[PDB]
RNA sequence: CAGUAACGGCGAGUGAACAGGGAAGAGCCCAGCGCCGAAUCCCCGCCCCGCGGCGGGGCGCGGGAAAUGUGGCGUACGGAAG
RNA sequence: GGCGCGCCGGGCCCGGGUCUUCCCGGAGUCGGGUUGCUUGGGAAUGCAGCCCAAAGCGGGUGGUAAACUCCAUCUAAGGCU
């Protein structure tokens, strides 16, 4: 029975809902909950990051988000085989694997490549039993100031480059930007059609020429 | 607060405000918005105007991803770069003009609503607007393309 | 090997070959009863690649479901309500024939669990299924470690929660765009997700 | 019991040929049939 | 003049040095193994054909191949899968009439 | 019912705007007495002591 | 995301998902293809040890299971052999 | 109880890179038709009954049915955590 102006609503109670409310009261209860695992499994796991392993560059998919550079999933077996990780060691020594990862570019592998490049440089790895170290450890004045690095390891940041002021050259300022936008615009819409109208123009000569 | 309410001072009346000719009984004019075409049909027309029927094409699956171009205007396009950039280059003699990268402050589509101050500029968007780009070339400056 | 030469054959069904052996299998196992424990697997390399290692404590089940769709057990006529549910007669069940199989056969064994099912024959009026069931209190089983996790509890009755791959198939659910109504645990964790409010404590 | 007579005349006499058998099991016959070192195969009929 | 990397055209997308890599081991299942092939027609020399296969061969030997495209499409599926049978189909009855020739 | 609206939240910013009145209004001598502290005798009233 | 795309005597009403930010984060294994003298497993008896989660070792011309396929390598990120 | 140390016995005598030669997959299941239920899923999202019922440069997905044709992306019909 709606009164005079106002906006006509549809509000979804028409179940029974009372019987089914997630009520948030214990929120704070559910936080020192999550921290306090978070505090007992970063001292658990005592020199190594609390963050886990370490999680490559990668850019977000879609047209709303290709600009942004997110942390993925695990690092593909293309840049590891390029890096000279193993594929079972690097997981073993903390860095996170997905086989799924494709990669279809080059600079972004590169950029991956040199990220594990400069996280291996970075980790200072303890030997396996401290009487006897081997050839793949670190030295011992490194391991003395080992400790946990807190948040992310190597945080992943979308820096930008910064061009500076040019002055402007006349092919520029002769560049026909809407035009180019909509001509190109009506170029992809028509590419099919022109070329099944050169067709029969093509079969239509040859019919007039044999 | 129920303190400052209204049925704090509706207590000795008795019928608490809803009338004794016409009691408040409990669903008379039906549920919600019921009766759009039958007996509420002008309130949804003197209010309401276009609420019944179908009209457009229907889209399966739609992705505001796909469909997502936010614009920008030539009056907040200085707006998105600081300001020691606009006095050097307009102290700066030598025509040398700032690059005003719009795609990085978030803007995907330039569009021209006011006045630009004469000042040259490279404005580097992944669409542009007829208005827009006639405004930044009489300035004097150019219009580049980045996808 | 073999194998690879007989799930071939087994692919090939109107071959007469094949034809003549599933009919013949058919009316043994129609004269045959109701729920009785085969000796070895009639199919063994689709016995294998569900599971059956032919050791001991893996035991095979024949069983015979009865086949049609579903009439809705209601006196005579008469679902007492509104005209979308009056109908009785083409209602289809929503479980597998072989997920009833593999049921009633991890029923009428309580002390073992099913491991998975297949096919072995039909007429117009049965099905038959050959159902795998393990020992779980078998110690060929319980200390092999790789099968030591049927001995768990959790995974007590398989066939009734609907863990196996028939009941797998019932509940609507994988990967995909088109299974939305199942994300969460199951149909109804989704259900379950959707309507509830999250009534926060600032709203 | 024979191959325990032989692994334990194998193993006082480290601490001091093969001769050819029959290939039993269809999978072991089968796969010798496809790559061809069988010379014959007698098949049971039931 | 000036191309620059439009958003929208025929060519459009942010440029990009695509490399080659070799195809992921996913991607070749059903790729027909010279020994599964061996296997498949050992198994089809046992066990012969189907009767809607008999029945569509005799429909190729008399040559209505649009009834027997429908009839395979009718008893099979897919109009691409019928494409595929009436093919396979055609090709063991050339090679029946190659054997019956010498 | 329990799923009442009990929590109420505010803006950080007025959040801080009260907080500053509160220690602005603990620096004027009248405003001090009025709520009751008894500092008839103290010596300054911004009073700070050693970090001691 | 969204009370959106969408369903609905398109009426009342119903109504997801992707992408993004977070919590957490861990991956793996068979059958098949194979190759290794079934290289595998269960149970009884005796001796030693421990035994309130009946296990470790040896001895058995001790019984079974298993070639209608157990174990070792090996699984789509390929893998094996030389 | 756990994290620590040492002794006895047992088990394993293991890896990586390059080249060459081989090998590779789950069927009354997929899929299609029809019926019924369900889903926001709309020329049928999922589920099931009946019938038809495969293939291997194959098969599925690619939110409007269908044919031709490029592509994209995965590997179902087995299992643990
Ligand atoms: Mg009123
Ligand atoms: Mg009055
Ligand atoms: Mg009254
Ligand atoms: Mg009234
Ligand atoms: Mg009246
Ligand atoms: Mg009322
Ligand atoms: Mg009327
Ligand atoms: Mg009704
Ligand atoms: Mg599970
Ligand atoms: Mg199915
Ligand atoms: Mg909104
Ligand atoms: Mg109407
Ligand atoms: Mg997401
Ligand atoms: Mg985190
Ligand atoms: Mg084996
Ligand atoms: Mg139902
Ligand atoms: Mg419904
Ligand atoms: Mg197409
Ligand atoms: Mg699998
Ligand atoms: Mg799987």
């Amino acid at each position: 029975a709606p009164s005079r102006n106002g906006m006509i609503l549809k509000p979804h109670f028409h179940k029974d809902w009372q019987r089914r409310v997630a009520t948030w009261f214990n929120q704070p209860a559910r936080k020192i909950r999550r921290r306090k695992a978070r505090q007992a499994r970063a001292r658990r796991i005592a020199p190594r990051p609390a963050a886990g392993p370490i999680r490559p560059i990668v850019r977000c998919p879609t047209v709303r988000y290709h600009t942004k550079v997110r942390a993925g999933r695990g690092f593909s077996l293309e840049e590891l085989r390029v890096a000279g990780i193993h594929k079972k060691v690097a997981r073993t020594i903390g860095i996170s694997v997905d086989p799924r990862r494709r990669n279809k570019s080059t600079e972004s592998l590169q950029a991956n490549v040199q990220r594990l490049k400069e996280y291996r440089s970075k980790l200072v790895l303890f030997p396996r039993k401290p009487s006897a170290p081997k050839k793949g450890d670190s030295s011992a004045e490194e391991l003395k100031l080992a400790t946990q690095l807190t948040g992310p390891v190597m945080p992943i940041r979308n820096v930008f480059k910064k061009e500076k002021a040019r002055v402007i050259t006349e092919e520029e300022k002769n560049f026909k930007a809407f035009a180019s936008l909509r001509m190109a615009r009506a170029n992809a819409r028509l590419f099919g059609i022109r070329a099944k109208r050169a067709k029969e123009a093509a079969e239509q000569d040859v019919e007039k020429k044999k | 607060p129920s303190r400052l309410r209204k049925t704090r001072k509706l207590r000795g009346h008795v019928s608490h405000g809803h009338g004794r000719i016409g009691k408040h009984r409990k669903h008379p004019g039906g549920r919600g918005n019921a009766g759009g075409m039958h007996h509420h049909r002008i309130n949804f027309d003197k209010y309401h105007p276009g609420y019944f029927g179908k009209v457009g094409m229907r889209h399966y699956h739609l992705k505001r991803n796909q469909s997502f171009c936010p614009t920008v205007n030539l009056d907040k396009l200085w707006t998105l770069v600081s300001e020691q950039t606009r006095v050097n280059a307009a102290k700066n003699k030598t025509g040398a003009a700032p690059i005003i990268d719009v795609v990085r402050s978030g803007y995907y589509k330039v569009l021209g609503k006011g006045k630009l101050p004469k000042q040259p500029v490279i404005v580097k968007a992944k669409f542009f607007s007829r208005r827009a780009e006639e405004k930044i070339k009489g300035v004097g400056g150019a219009c580049v393309l980045v996808a | 090997g073999a194998y690879k030469y007989i799930q071939e054959l087994w692919r090939k069904k109107q071959s007469d070959v094949m034809r003549f052996l599933l009919r013949v299998r058919c009316w043994q196992y129609r004269q045959l009863s109701a729920l009785h424990r085969a000796p070895r697997p009639t199919r063994p390399d689709k016995a294998r690649r569900l599971g059956y290692k032919a050791k001991q404590g893996y035991v095979i089940y024949r069983i015979r479901v009865r086949r049609g769709g579903r009439k809705r057990p209601v006196p005579k006529g008469a679902t007492y309500g509104k005209p979308v549910h009056h109908g009785v007669n083409q209602l289809k069940f929503a479980r597998s024939l072989q997920s009833v199989a593999e049921e009633r056969a991890g029923r009428h064994c309580g002390a073992l669990r099913v491991l998975n099912s297949y096919w072995v024959g039909e007429d117009s009026t049965y099905k038959f299924f050959e159902v795998i069931l393990i020992d779980p209190f078998h110690k060929a089983i319980r200390r092999n470690p790789d099968t030591q996790w049927i001995t768990k509890p959790v995974h007590k009755h398989r066939e009734m929660r609907g863990l196996t791959s028939a009941g797998r198939k019932s509940r609507g659910l994988g990967k995909g765009h088109k299974f939305h109504h199942t994300i969460g645990g199951s149909r109804r964790a989704a259900w379950r997700r959707r309507n509830t409010l999250q009534l926060h404590r600032y709203r | 019991q024979e191959k325990k007579q032989r692994l334990l005349a194998r193993a006082e006499k480290k601490a001091a040929k093969r001769p050819p058998v029959l290939r039993a099991g269809v999978n072991t016959v089968t796969t010798l049939v496809e790559n061809k070192k069988a010379q014959l195969v007698v098949i049971a009929h039931d | 003049a000036l191309r620059y990397p439009m958003a929208v055209g025929l060519n459009k997308g942010h440029k990009v040095t695509k490399n080659v890599s070799k195809p992921r081991h996913s991607r070749r299942r059903g790729r027909l193994t010279k020994h599964t092939k061996f296997v498949r027609d050992m198994i089809r020399e046992v066990c012969g054909f189907a009767p809607y296969e008999r029945r569509a061969m005799e429909l190729l030997k008399v040559s209505k191949d649009k009834r027997a495209l429908k009839f395979i499409k009718k008893r099979v599926g897919t109009h691409i899968r019928a494409k595929r049978k009436r093919e396979e189909l055609s090709s063991v009855l050339a090679a029946m009439r190659k054997a019956a020739a010498k | 019912k329990t799923w009442r609206r009990w929590h109420r939240r505010v803006n950080t910013t007025q959040k801080r705007y009260a907080i500053c009145s509160a220690l602005a209004a603990s620096a004027l001598p009248a405003l001090v007495m009025s709520k009751g502290h008894r500092i008839e005798e103290v010596p300054e009233l911004p009073l700070v002591v050693e970090d001691k």
